[PDB]
RNA sequence: UUCUCAAACUUUAAAUGGGUAAGAAGCCCGGCUCGCUGGUGUGGAGCCGGGCGUGGAAUGCGAGUGCCUAGUGGGCCACUUU
RNA sequence: GCUCAGGGAGGACAGAAACCUCCCGUGGAGCAGAAGGGCAAAAGCUCGCUUGAUCUUGAUUUUCAGUACGAAUACAGACCGU
RNA sequence: GUCUACGGCCAUACCACCCUGAACGCGCCCGAUCUCGUCUGAUCUCGGAAGCUAAGCAGGGUCGGGCCUGGUUAGUACUUGGAUGGGAGACCGCCUGGGAAUACCGGGUGCUGUAGGCU
């Protein structure tokens, strides 16, 4: 038997869509994530002015959303359906998690709407394990050990043990 | 064009860098500090020659330089351009300031960086040659044609060590024998009985 | 028309004539400088010395 | 002449030792102060109320005034041709107990033992501290073997 | 390949925070100014009551701290609740006062002060004051030390701390964390912290699981039905425990027994192990390479 | 790994140097006072009354203290560091 | 209540650089400015409440003649903030 | 023998990786009605006790890195005081006392207070 304490589950599914674009093309594109979760999604300030981008000091370029639980399991599936079950070699990241994206989120389960438009987002499925909130606390805090880590070769085995995700290089 | 050696040739002031302090320095005459066949093994070059300070006096960039080339034309006529390879064991970091009149005086009389100066204590090695063992009386006449180059007295002396090292030469051949020495460049690998076990492991595979 | 502007060279010999003298050093300090809650306290305990004579 | 002002030259004297920046540890605070604590002070750069200046830091003193956070103590800062005993206000964290009196205390308390032991037993001790004296007379043995023989080493030059 | 961070070069510099800083046990800021006593009061012992709620228990003690690490006067568990009627239901709201009142009438039986500063016998859940008493020894004086728990309205900390201000204990404090208060128009109703301190928080979630589903109450309430805790038995459960302890405050400690005194622990590998370890493994390896060609 | 360095760099780190201590203003019990501080004849300080002189390192030397006050306020040289 | 500079691996547009993750991160950032010292559950960053930047005696430090101003440190008496 | 709460000194305590942990704690863990706070009950707060030491945590390991501590460097460098010493100088030697710092080479790898447990 394994440990029934290694259960490698996601945490959250982080999703955001960076516009470049403050006003009217962001407010409605912020209609699209609580379509989407059903959450009021948190818009997202700039870091500082790159003339060339079109953005500007403390200006709202994008919109971010981050689910839990219950529902990040059911809109992961949602969006993986997009990518008709399969991700590359290069989406995982090091540390353990793996994300992709999405050019238009009619694909989804929301219809095409004339007036609000088309939204390309990101999904980043952060993959963690029980022990992983000590890592973030306020009271005792600490790292989660070595052997206890999700590693690149583990999540790419969990997708493919867990959506049948046929994963392929390049 | 520039003052006699005379005048900056004592250690007489604070060692004054190139720094954020003092700028407006222009480039030294050298550059190159050290040629021949420096792209060498340990195990060709035996013999080091020092030309070593038995003064403590500032030897200029330009006597270093004029000195690096001195014993680089000779070494080349004498063993051919990769049978040696020449450090010039000095570095001109002391900045050397000029007091220029064309009304002043002596108000305001702070120099501007005129060029660069390598302090030197005594018994401290200037120019260091490594050649093959034959090659012994080439780096006592080479070094001796550089000594006129400098202001003071300089010292030819032949070290005990292998090439540019710091262990012995009676010593060497059983050191690099018992895996203890790796030949890395120019020099070599010190290899203690002190590192992980993994490091003693890729040695004695 | 320029001067010497500043020199310590005859002072130590000035200074060690009549000696460099230690401070008076003498018994029952000033209490002067010393937080005026406590001073209050203890100018109270000396007031009332008179209270507890006959039990002394 | 030098730029005055109050902490010119402290970049040393009240900076922080080498691996113990931080955290003032918690002993320095909790240790009682009385009056007439010999007290010598070392201005720590991490409080920088009630430090002392530059001219007191190194030197001891004994305390007259502890109010809450801070001691009052005089010092002997001398001056050109004279010695002021002089009163500066400092808190605790510029501040140690000197253990340059403990060891007279400790005389002290062991001369007084020494003095009321042997008031009756009558044996007469050297309670003054006699100096180093001269080593008296004694016998170097040689174990058999003769003692080794030196001689000065011939030069050579080293690099 | 990117530039190293933690060479041997980092360990140099690298100055380690103190060790209970480490471990994330102790805000050495905020103890500093807890624990520091006016030095014109000299030796004057200032106490802090260090409530600790835990997983499974809430570690209510008084210290003082001396110069060779603090002096721990009175320590009151919530592990002790089983002597006075609370089988189960140690972590919460009520088991914090439960806990705090332990700990204020334990210490005021040590110093005498048991028939003197009795304070609230019927727990109103008002701002008591422990008024001191002229011509008897002055009302035990300590403050609450919360640790790293975010103080918000309604945490345990203050439980436990109005759990020893009813107990007779002279703390410092404001209505504003105690459950019960509206934040909304700044007024404490101290019936909702009668609730709380009573344990009707609880009780109230017993009987809202009571009815949507039996098998889910069996789940989160699982020991209250094997200990035989009803929510109508609550209110009167706690007032049980509130009188016990107020009647017999003090500790009696359980007695050490004659034990083996074995070894769980593997001791440190000796030099001579650990230099012999290496001349094993050298020998292990040029054995096998000689074997192999 | 290696060559070479720092008045305005430094982990280290001297020599010479700068405070302090080497007792009766010091010890050690006992008791009184407080409006300060307090779980608490608690903490601290102030006070009376005591009781202990091998004067508690070497060396040399009598010290302490207060008035009035002239001249001076261009300096210069040398060893050493600069 | 938080963690900074920077790096690393990921992810529609998206690139050397926009936002989002996770990790490393002793301060390599920031703290109005000169530079030094000081600082990591902070003295920085982000919010909340505010007027201790108020009123009032002395003592002290700093330059010092051991005078002023300036600045500063420890209190004490109030009235307040958090 | 060991842990917990709270500490004192703040690396002999850190860091990377690996192995072992009995009982008790400590934890992860399970919830979102209340208190409470968020984009999200992840955090924080609250209410619990099915499972598990996987992790934190503890002990131990590594010819580990670092740190600690010695020997070496070396009576070397430098230095107090001295000379009608030397040398054109630069600098050096001696007398008289003091006396370092790497590289290199060994050893060590937290002590412990108060309170409370477990064995």
């Amino acid at each position: 038997k394994e440990n029934p304490m290694r259960e490698l589950r996601i945490r959250k599914l982080c999703l955001n869509i960076c516009v470049g674009e403050s006003g009217d093309r962001l407010t409605r594109a912020a209609k699209v994530l609580e379509q989407l979760t059903g959450q009021t999604p948190v818009f997202s300030k700039a870091r500082y002015t790159v003339r060339s981008f079109g953005i500007r000091r403390n200006e709202k370029i994008a919109v971010h959303c981050t689910v839990r639980g219950a529902k990040a399991e059911e809109i992961l599936e949602k969006g993986l359906k997009v990518r008709e079950y399969e991700l590359r070699k290069n989406n995982f990241s090091d540390t353990g998690n793996f994300g992709f994206g999405i050019q238009e989120h009619i694909d989804l389960g929301i219809k095409y709407d004339p007036s609000i438009g088309i939204y390309g987002l990101d999904f980043y499925v952060v993959l963690g394990r029980p022990g992983f909130s000590i890592a973030d606390k306020k009271r005792r805090t600490g790292c989660i050990g070595a052997k206890h880590r999700i590693s690149k070769e583990e999540a790419m085995r969990w997708f493919q043990q867990k959506y049948d995700g046929i994963i392929l290089p390049g | 064009g520039r003052r006699p050696a005379r005048c900056y040739r004592y250690c007489k002031n604070k060692p004054y860098p190139k720094s954020r302090f003092c700028r407006g320095v222009p480039d030294a005459k050298i550059r190159i500090f050290d040629l021949g066949r420096k792209k060498a093994k340990v195990d060709e070059f035996p013999l080091c020659g020092h030309m070593v300070s038995d003064e403590y006096e500032q030897l200029s960039s330009e006597a270093l330089e004029a000195a690096r080339i001195c014993a680089n034309k000779y070494m080349v006529k004498s063993c051919g351009k990769d049978g040696f390879h020449i450090r010039v064991r000095l570095h001109p970091f002391h900045v050397i300031r000029i007091n220029k009149m064309l009304q002043t005086g002596m108000r305001g009389a702070f120099g501007k960086p005129q060029g660069t100066v390598a302090r030197v204590h005594i018994g401290q090695v200037i120019m260091s040659i490594r050649t093959k063992l034959q090659n012994k009386e080439h780096v006592v006449e080479a070094l001796r044609r550089a000594k006129f180059k400098f202001p003071g007295r300089q010292k030819i002396h032949i070290s005990k060590k292998w090439g540019f090292t710091k262990f012995n030469a009676d010593e060497f051949e059983d050191m690099v024998a018992e895996k203890r020495l790796i030949p890395d460049g120019c020099g070599v690998k010190y290899i203690p009985n002190r590192g992980p076990l993994d490091k003693w492991r890729a040695l004695h595979s | 028309a320029k001067s010497k502007n500043h020199t310590t060279h005859n002072q130590s010999r000035k200074w060690h004539r009549n000696g460099i003298k230690k401070p008076r050093s003498q018994r029952y300090e000033s209490l002067k400088g010393v937080d005026p809650k406590f001073l209050r306290n203890m100018r109270f305990a000396k007031k009332h010395n008179k209270k507890g004579l006959k039990k002394m | 002449t030098n730029t005055k002002g109050k902490r010119r030259g402290t970049r040393y004297m009240f900076s922080r030792p080498f691996r113990k920046h931080g955290v003032v540890p918690l002993a320095t605070y909790m240790r009682i102060y009385k009056k007439g604590d010999i007290v010598d002070i070392k201005g720590m750069g991490t409080v920088q109320k009630g430090m002392p200046h530059k001219c007191y830091h190194g030197k001891t003193g004994r305390v007259y005034n502890v109010t809450q956070h801070a001691v009052g103590i005089v010092v002997n800062k001398q001056v050109k041709g004279k010695i002021l005993a002089k009163r500066i206000n400092v808190r605790i964290e510029h501040i140690k107990h000197s253990k340059s009196r403990d060891s007279f205390l400790k005389r002290v308390k062991e001369n007084d033992q020494k003095k009321k032991e042997a008031k009756e037993k009558g044996t007469w001790v050297q309670l003054k501290r006699q100096p180093a004296p001269p080593r008296e007379a004694h016998f170097v043995r040689t174990n058999g073997k003769e003692p080794e023989l030196l001689e000065p080493i011939p030069y050579e030059f080293m690099a | 390949f990117v530039k190293v961070v933690k060479n041997k070069a980092y360990f140099k510099r690298y100055q380690v925070k103190f060790r209970r800083r480490r471990e994330g046990k102790t805000d050495y800021y905020a103890r500093k100014r807890l624990v520091i006593q006016d030095k014109n009061k000299y030796n004057t012992p200032k106490y802090r009551m260090i409530v600790r709620v835990t997983n499974r228990d809430i570690i209510c003690q008084i210290a003082y701290a001396r110069i060779e690490g603090d002096m721990i006067v009175c320590a009151a568990y919530a592990h002790e609740l089983p002597k006075y009627g609370v089988k189960v239901g140690l972590t919460n709201y009520a088991a914090a006062y439960c806990t705090g009142l332990l700990l204020a009438r334990r210490l005021l039986n040590r110093f005498g002060m048991d028939k003197i500063y009795e304070g609230q016998v019927e727990v109103t859940g008002d701002e008591y004051n422990v008024e001191s008493i002229d011509g008897q020894p002055g009302a035990f004086t300590c403050y609450l030390d919360a640790g790293l728990a975010r103080t918000t309205t309604g945490n345990k900390v203050f439980g436990a701390l109005k759990g020893a201000v009813d107990g007779g204990l002279s703390i410092p404090h404001s209505t504003k964390r105690f459950p019960g208060y509206d934040s909304e128009s700044k007024e404490f109703n101290a019936e909702v912290h009668r609730k709380h301190i009573m344990g009707q928080n609880v009780a109230d979630y017993m009987r809202y699981l009571m009815e949507e589903d039996e098998d889910a109450y069996k789940k989160q309430f699982s020991q209250y039905i094997k200990n035989n805790v009803t929510p109508d038995m609550m209110e009167e459960m706690y007032k049980k425990a509130h009188a016990a302890i107020r009647e017999n405050p003090v500790y009696e400690k359980k007695p050490k027994r004659e034990v083996k005194k074995k070894r769980w622990n593997r001791p440190k590998m000796s030099l001579a192990q650990k230099k012999d370890r290496v001349a094993q493994k050298k020998a292990s390896f040029l054995r096998a390479q000689e074997r192999a060609a």
